[PDB]
């Protein structure tokens, strides 16, 4: 959006745009000790380079024929969890190296946070690895999530 | 050893949403219970070739 | 018109495709309201819907 | 109203867009847990049909 980017960063001057712009809480924006100041700028501004998740879609993908025209799997949901678009925990979530993000739009039902999170890890422990041996991405997934 | 697809997946941007979404052409491919697995064993003889 | 018995077809597999843009229609939308009474969508799919 | 449904519906960014349009309490809006989020995209952007 224009109130992110600009034409290159600014030291974040308004905290009204960041309010309207990208989450929740105006009054845990407006309330923010003075120490995840440079967290966020740090944050917010290198948001703009780096997307790209071709091998992401392919685990899911494989792991769609997996279970497609070979019968109903029933298996568990192992994951790590943020909270929130604009607030401390995604503040906070921003730290440590190897985390990988993978947004639900409606964690409301387990299937849509159970078929995402075991597309990431390795390759779905215990199920018969067989042909492909997919390479685990930075373990420790970490979901974002409303409920 | 193939080494076809390369993504390391560097997904910053699933953290951060309210990011407006590109308007594109749509593949809609549908992985009939017969056909995905053809259309891969047609790919990999094409390959040999 | 009775001579020989059995063969038959083994019909072919095939894909399916769509119109080709990314946002969801009114009609088909608007549509499914108008049969079912839920408040959030069960089975937990608005895209396959 | 114009803010609500827009072109097509938004990951609802600002905040004060709500508090003006539809409802009550600019503080109850102001703090909502981050569990309710989902439902209330659910629910506003399914009003519409």
């Amino acid at each position: 959006r224009a109130k992110l980017v600009g034409a290159a960063r600014e030291g974040i001057p308004n905290r009204n745009d960041v309010a309207k712009s990208t989450g929740w809480n105006q009054d845990q924006v407006q309330k923010f000790p003075d120490n995840r100041m440079d967290s966020l700028i740090s944050l917010l501004e290198q948001m703009q380079t780096g997307q790209s998740k071709l091998t992401r879609l392919v685990k899911g993908f494989l792991i769609l024929l997996e279970m497609a025209e070979r019968k109903e799997v029933d298996f568990h949901v192992g994951n790590h969890i943020h909270v929130t678009y604009a607030i401390a925990p995604v503040c906070d979530s921003y730290d440590l190296p190897g985390r990988c993000y993978v947004f639900n739009s409606k964690p409301t039902s387990e299937a849509h946070a159970a078929v995402l999170l075991a597309m990431c890890r390795e390759y779905p422990p215990p199920q018969f690895a067989s042909h492909v041996s997919v390479p685990a991405d930075a373990e420790d997934v970490c979901i974002v999530s409303q409920g | 050893s193939r080494i076809g697809l390369p993504t390391v997946v560097s997904l910053y941007d699933l953290m951060v949403p309210a990011f407006i979404a590109q308007n594109s052409a749509l593949e809609g491919a549908r992985l009939s219970g017969d056909l995905s697995k053809a259309v891969g064993r047609v790919h990999q003889m094409l390959g040999m070739v | 018109p009775r001579s020989r018995t059995a063969h038959r077809v083994d019909m072919v597999r095939e894909c399916d495709f769509n119109p080709t843009m990314n946002l969801k229609a009114a009609g088909p939308k608007a549509r499914l309201r108008g049969s079912g009474v839920k408040s959030r969508r069960r089975v937990s799919e608005v895209p396959l819907a």
